[PDB]
This record gives C-alpha cells, structure tokens and sequence, in this order.
C-alpha cells in the first residue's frame, strides 16, 4: 500500500495473508468470507507467465494479523477453486479464486468475515467517485515494507477514464480506482497487496461488503494510472455455486 | 453469512474507525 | 396522516400519544427521547388563540400503542418545559416543549427512544429532496380516523419553495417537507399528528434521528402546500440544557 | 441515550421495514 496509513486494531478482521508454506514467503492478500472460505486473486495461485502454479499443499494462510513488531491463526488449505474462465493469457479477466480451509476457523475480535455484495448493494455503491478501502502488506512503493497493516481509501473511477489509462483490453469484470492527478490526494495498492480486498460500508445496513479484489495495475501510485480490481458482484454466481455446493 | 461485515471492535461496540466517515460521505455527497 | 399507510408492528417505538387526562381526548403526537423525557410541539400545550393552556395534571401520555382494534404504557407528567422564546403570537417560531415523566418508563420491543441529531447528522441529512418519515394518529384528511398508526415518507423541500407556499413569515427554526404538485406522490401530516416526530435514518450509524416536530401547515395534503416542522437541531442547546440540568 | 434509534424489532434483528430503503436511497441518489 502506497501513501496509506497504519490500520487500527481490528479495523479489518477479514484480512487474510497468503504464504508459501516452506520456505516462508508472503505472496498475496486475501479475505475471509466465512468460517471456511477465503477469497483471493487467481493470479496469486496460477500465473504461468511467471511459472507460478501453486497447489493446496504448497500454501498456508494467516488470519488475524495486525502487525509484525498468538491471536494469529495459521490455516492449511483443503482445496483451491479457480474461476474456469480466468484468463491469464491476455488481460487477467475473471481474476478470482476461492480457497477452502482444512478446518473452519473460530471468529474473534480480530477474525470476522466480510460480506459479499448482492445486486442492490452493487448497483448503489459501484459509482464513480464513491470511495472504497484497500488494505494490505504490500511494500510502501516500487523501489518500504510495513510492520503494521496499511490502509488507504480510494475513489472508484469512471469507466472511460479507466479504459483511457491503459493499453490493455479491460472488461466489465473489472473496475478501477484511485485519485486523479490534481485531485490532490494519492494512494494505491502494490505488489503483495494483490489478492486483497476492496471494501465499502453499506449505508443501508452498516455492514462492510467486498466489492473488489486487488488484481493489477501499471506501476504503483503513478499519476494518471489506476489500480484495477476484480468486480466481485459480476462473478457472484460462480462464487455462490462453489460455496453452496461444496464446503463439506 | 449472517453476522458478516460487522466488526467486533467497531460496529459491535458502536465505535467508528478513523476514516470510515470519508467513505460514507462520498456516497451521500452531492 | 393523509395518503400514508399502516405502520408495521414496532416500526416506531418512540411514538407517544398526548391525551387530556379526563375526559379522554387525543390531543397530539409526541416522541420518547429517553426513559423519562418526551418531546412535542409547544402549541400542543400552550396556545392562547385557542384558549389552550394545559398544566401537568391535565394530561397523560401513552407509549407503545400500535393500534386501536396491555403492552401499552400510560404515564403521568411531572413537569412541562416550553421553550422561553416560543412565539404563539405570530408564526409558531420555536414550537417545541419537553415533558418529564413522573416515573421512568421501561423499554421493550415496542418502547424505545429516538436519537436527537448532532451537528454532523443535521448537516448531512437536512437537504432538499432527502426523505424523512412522519407518523401519527391524525385523521386521514380534512373532512378518516385510523385504528392503526399511520406512516408516510416525505421529502424535505428547498427553503425558497417553502417561503413561497405561505404568507406567514417562516424562520430558520422551521423546515418544510412534502411532495410538489407533479412529483406524482402525495402525503402530509394533519391535525392530531401535530407534535409528532419527523425522523430520518442515519447512513453513518443506522440509527433513527428526530430531525423535526410536526408544527403547522395550511390545510392537509393540498397541492402547492407543505407541512412545516420545528428544526430540532437548531434548538438542541435548549433541549440539552433542560435534560442535562433537570430530570431528577 | 446510548441505544437510541435502534429498533428492537428491526435494526436489532437485522430486519428492514417496508419503506426505509426509500429514505436511504434519497440520500445517496445522485
Ligand atoms: C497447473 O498444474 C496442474 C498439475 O497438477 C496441471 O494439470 C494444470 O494444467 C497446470 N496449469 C497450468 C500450467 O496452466
Ligand atoms: C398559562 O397559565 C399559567 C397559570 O398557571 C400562567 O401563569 C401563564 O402565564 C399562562 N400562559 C398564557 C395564558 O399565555
Ligand atoms: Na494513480
Ligand atoms: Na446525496
Ligand atoms: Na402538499
Ligand atoms: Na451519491
């Protein structure tokens, strides 16, 4: 997270960290959506251009970690589900994956799931200018390593401007966010923040909803550039299918 | 699930975090 | 309430009914703001143009009543406090009064206080077009008597339009609400709804706040006319003074 | 007071009344 600030204790209890099991390596961010399911970006698990193709036994997730310098839960994975139409070949379309924990995790003051949006919440809040919040353990830029979870609030950007900022073919399964040059504020996700949640607080019921997943961007906090996020609601049917049918 | 999105140390204790108002204001501002 | 609908059970647990003690006569609406304080319009208690000047022993309040056709609490009053600058002579400016219950009332599924606005809530929600909700036992028009509490949602109206709708000198201690001719929806408070609450639900904390008190209007649900409400936040300092200093 | 404005049969049970959405939408609509 670039140009963000230290998160308050328990501010993001759905925050999950994805690690290579051994040797230890922080790979990406992720989020808790139930006692046994974690949501992340598919490219955090499968990305051939990088010779990356992790299987369940290669990873571990940490839940409840506020800083570096117990109360922290380390869980193994039982199964990984990558969206069948995730496109790592071209533009990271449908960059989403679900990971089922071997055992359900116990909730606490520091561990609690985030909600997934319904049609009404997505229609109401996915609007240009409306701010979401991104959290992560990514570096503090592109050279800068945090010992406390970082947080930054960023506004959703109109689609024509998102399209404009890149040569990549963007799709309706992505949205972009960040401040414009001259809006006078900065901030962006970066590297290891990948896979982490973009959340918004509903004015209807006061609950936090995960509207996006840190997916890609070009550079970190560069003027005229915006971070792209996986549009969670657009892929809700697949998410629901996996969680509803499996999870035994 | 049913208690999703309500934080034990914030919403559940009627406490606001330092910047959540910034988000909500962006939704209602004209 | 004209052009409204039946309230759901427990939808307005702060609703209070002001009655002449004996013989029984429904006089006005009111609201519960704590276990021992009820808020209403001063004209419900003191209004010389009508030879009205009630004292504590002349009244009773009912709390928790959802319909006509126990669970209902009937309370006596210990003291009445009318704003010292309430102007019954000209335009009902500062039409507000507080009534202290002889004994504190027990809260239940049907009895619960409403919040009073702070500066931030008033600044955010008192905007033209933003809708509030009015509840009451007033007739169904100006000829029509409800056996179930009625409710209607109405939008706040821009001040120049409020000014325009009447010959009376309005003040900043009042605001008006209701639909415009051609907005295609109707609704208004009427008669006995007087003194009742105009509430709004905060998108910040999900709590209901009482922004106004049904004060006056000309006619009921007439095209081109709007109901005027006492601006509760504008008179908060006096309200707070009374509640903070007294209430023994 | 401290539990003000939260209804036992609605907010406290995570239930919405029939028209409250109309109010909230009016605040966020552009
Ligand atoms: C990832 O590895 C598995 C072997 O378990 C293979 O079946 C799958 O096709 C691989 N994905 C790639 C290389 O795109
Ligand atoms: C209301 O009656 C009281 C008598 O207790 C009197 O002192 C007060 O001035 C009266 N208010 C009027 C008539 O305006
Ligand atoms: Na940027
Ligand atoms: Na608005
Ligand atoms: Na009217
Ligand atoms: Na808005």
């Amino acid at each position: 997270i670039v140009e963000g600030s230290d998160a308050e204790i328990g501010m993001s209890p759905w925050q999950v960290m994805l690690f290579r099991k051994s040797p230890q390596e922080l790979l990406c961010g992720a989020s808790l959506i139930s006692d046994r399911w974690v949501l992340t970006a598919a490219h955090c698990l499968l990305y051939p251009p990088w010779d990356k193709n992790f299987t369940e036994n290669d990873l571990l997730v940490r839940i409840g970690k506020h800083s570096r310098t117990n109360i922290e839960k380390i869980s193994m994975l039982e199964k990984i589900y990558i969206h069948p139409r995730y496109n790592w070949r071209e533009n990271l379309d449908r960059d989403i994956a679900l990971m089922k924990l071997k055992k359900p995790v116990a909730f606490s003051d520091y561990i609690h799931p985030v909600c997934l949006p319904d049609r009404e919440t997505a229609a109401s809040l996915l609007q240009a200018g409306y701010k979401g919040r991104v959290t992560g353990w990514g570096p503090l830029k592109e050279t800068g390593q945090p010992s406390v979870l970082q947080v930054v609030n960023l506004p959703i950007v109109e689609r024509p401007v998102c399209k404009d900022s890149t040569r990549i073919r963007i799709t309706d399964n992505m949205f972009c966010a960040g401040y414009k040059p001259d809006e006078g504020k900065r901030g962006d996700a970066c590297e290891g923040d990948s896979g982490g949640p973009f959340v918004m607080k509903s004015p209807f019921n006061n609950r936090w909803y995960q509207m996006g997943i840190v997916s890609w961007g070009e550079g970190c906090d560069r003027d005229g550039k915006y971070g792209f996020y996986t549009h969670v609601f657009r892929l809700k049917k697949w998410i629901q299918k996996v969680i509803d049918q499996f999870g035994e | 699930e049913a208690d999703c999105g309500l934080r034990p140390l914030f919403e559940k204790k009627s406490l606001e975090d330092k910047t959540e108002r910034e988000l909500l204001e962006s939704y209602i501002d004209g």
